[PDB]
C-alpha cells in the first residue's frame, strides 16, 4: 500500500497495449491486442479443477481507470473499440 | 398514453425479481377503461410497443432494474451474443405477459399483410428475431457490403465509429434488408458477366446468397414449430416433438417479402449456363423457398371464416395461378423434386 500495488498494475496493461498497436485495415477493426489476449489466456491454469476460486479471479484489472491511463498516452481513439469487446469474453472466460 | 406503456414497462423489470408487486400493478390495472373493441385495442397498442422496444437497442424497461436489458455497449464487438440475450429477454418478456395476464388484445393490417391477432406479432417479432442471429452467424464480405449499401438507403449512418453498419434497428425491420440484398445481387449481376459459359465465379456469388436467403427462411420456419400452445401445433409441447406440424412460418404473405423470392425464382436464368451439379443445388434451393411461400399461403387460406368468401376464393386463385406459375418453372426442371412439389402444397395436382 505505501508503492503503489495497483497503479503499476495499471502501468503495465497499459505498455501491454502501446506495444500491441491498435490499428484498422479497410474500415475495420486490427485487433492488435494479441499480447493482451495471450496473457489473459496465461493468467489462468486450469484452476478450476484446482480447487481454487478461478471462477471470479480476474477484477485485478481495472476498467474506467483504465481509460484514464488511455487518454494520457492520446490512444483511446484507437484501442477502446476492442478492449471493451475483448472485455466482455473476458466476463465470460472468468 | 405514454404513462400507461411506461407504467407496464417499469412492472416488467420487477417481474424478473419478484411477482407481487407486478401482480399488483396488474390488478389495479382491471382500474383499466373494459370496452373490448378499441381499449383492450390501446393495451394492446402498449404490448406491442415494448415488443418493438425488446428487438430495438437497450430497452426502456431497463434502468431501474439492471437484468439482461442493460445498455450493453454498441462500440462493443458482441453483437451476436448480444442479440442472443435480446431473444431472451424478448422470451421472459412472453412469459411475464402469459403469467401475469395479458389474456386478451389483439394486427389488423400492416404492409399488404393482414393478420387475425396481436399475438401474431410477437411470434413475428421473434421469427424476425431468429432471422436476425442467422445473418449475424453469417458474416462474409459480400453479404457486408450489401448490408453497408441498404442501410445507406434507407438514411445516413452515424460516423463515429459505430459501424455495422448497425443492426438494432435493422431487425425491427430486417425485411427491408433482404429486397435489398437481391438489388445488390442484381448489380453484382450486371457484372457477373454471365452472358454464355465463360463467368463462373459470378454464378457461385448469386448462389451464397440463395443459401442465406433460404436458411434465413429455415429458422423462421422452425421458430414456428417451437410454438407454446396447448391446441395450436401440440407437437413441440407436453405431446411428442418426434412429428412437427406445417413447416410453415404462418407469415401473412408480404407483398414485397414475396416479390423478392419470385424474383429469386427467375434468376433461373442461370441455369440455362451452368455446371450440372451446380444447376441442381440452386434448384433444390428454389424448391426449399417455394416451399415456404405455397405453405404460409395455405396457412393464411385455412384462418379465413365463412363470411367474406368472395375474398377468399380470390385469394386461392391467386395462389393457385402461383403454384401454376412454379410448376411451368420445374416442367423443365427435375421431376424428382416434383414428387416433393406436390406432397408441398399436398394436392396442386395438375
Amino acid at each position: 500500500s505505501e508503492v503503489d500495488v495497483e497503479e503499476l498494475k495499471l502501468e503495465i496493461l497499459c505498455k501491454a497495449i502501446k506495444r500491441d498497436e491498435w490499428s484498422a485495415t479497410d474500415g475495420k477493426d486490427d485487433p492488435i491486442e494479441a499480447t493482451k489476449d495471450s496473457i489473459f489466456v496465461k493468467v489462468l491454469q486450469n484452476l478450476l479443477n484446482k480447487g481454487i476460486e478461478l471462477k471470479g479471479y480476474l477484477p485485478k484489472a481495472e476498467t474506467l481507470l483504465q481509460s484514464e491511463e488511455l487518454n494520457s498516452l492520446k490512444t483511446n481513439s484507437y484501442f477502446e473499440f476492442s478492449l471493451k469487446a475483448n472485455y466482455e469474453c473476458y466476463m465470460k472466460m472468468q | 398514453k405514454t404513462k400507461h406503456l411506461k407504467a407496464a414497462f417499469l412492472r416488467y423489470c420487477r417481474k424478473d425479481i419478484l411477482g407481487a408487486q407486478s401482480m399488483v400493478d396488474s390488478l389495479f390495472s382491471d382500474s383499466d377503461m373494459e370496452p373490448d373493441d378499441e381499449l383492450d385495442l390501446a393495451v394492446n397498442q402498449i404490448s406491442v410497443d415494448l415488443i418493438d422496444d425488446y428487438p430495438a437497442s437497450d430497452p426502456r424497461w431497463a434502468e431501474s432494474v439492471p437484468e439482461e436489458a442493460a445498455g450493453f455497449s454498441n462500440t462493443s464487438l458482441i453483437l451476436l451474443h448480444q442479440l442472443e440475450d435480446k431473444m431472451k429477454a424478448h422470451s421472459f418478456f412472453v412469459d411475464f405477459l402469459h403469467q401475469v395476464g395479458l389474456f386478451s388484445r389483439l394486427t389488423c393490417q400492416t404492409k399488404g399483410m393482414l393478420v387475425a391477432t396481436r399475438l401474431l406479432l410477437s411470434e413475428h417479432a421473434e421469427k424476425l428475431s431468429a432471422a436476425i442471429v442467422l445473418k449475424n452467424h453469417h458474416a462474409k464480405l459480400p453479404v457486408l457490403v450489401n448490408s453497408a449499401i441498404q442501410l445507406a438507403l434507407d438514411k445516413r449512418m452515424c460516423t463515429v465509429p459505430q459501424n455495422l453498419t448497425a443492426a438494432d434497428v435493422y431487425f425491427r425491420e430486417v425485411s427491408q434488408m433482404e429486397i435489398i440484398f437481391e438489388c445488390l445481387v442484381d448489380k453484382e449481376e450486371a457484372d457477373l458477366e454471365s452472358t454464355s459459359i465463360d463467368s463462373v465465379e459470378w454464378a457461385n456469388i448469386v448462389v451464397n446468397v440463395n443459401t442465406i436467403l433460404k436458411d434465413m427462411l429455415h429458422v423462421a420456419c422452425q421458430y414456428r414449430q417451437s410454438k407454446n400452445s396447448l391446441y395450436k401445433n401440440e407437437s413441440g409441447i407436453q405431446e411428442p416433438e418426434h412429428v412437427p406440424w406445417t413447416a410453415s412460418s404462418g407469415t401473412a404473405g408480404i407483398r414485397s417479402v414475396v416479390t423478392r423470392q419470385h424474383g429469386i425464382i427467375l434468376k433461373v436464368y442461370p441455369q440455362a449456363d451452368s455446371g450440372l451439379r451446380t444447376i441442381l443445388i440452386e434448384q433444390l434451393a428454389a424448391l426449399l423457398n417455394y416451399l415456404l411461400d405455397d405453405y404460409v399461403t395455405q396457412l393464411k387460406s385455412i384462418d379465413k371464416l365463412a363470411n367474406e368468401e368472395r375474398y377468399n376464393i380470390l385469394e386461392m386463385e391467386y395462389a393457385q395461378k402461383r403454384s401454376e406459375l412454379l410448376s411451368p418453372l420445374l416442367i423443365l426442371g427435375q421431376y424428382a423434386w416434383a414428387s416433393n412439389l406436390a406432397e408441398k402444397y399436398c394436392d396442386f395436382d395438375i
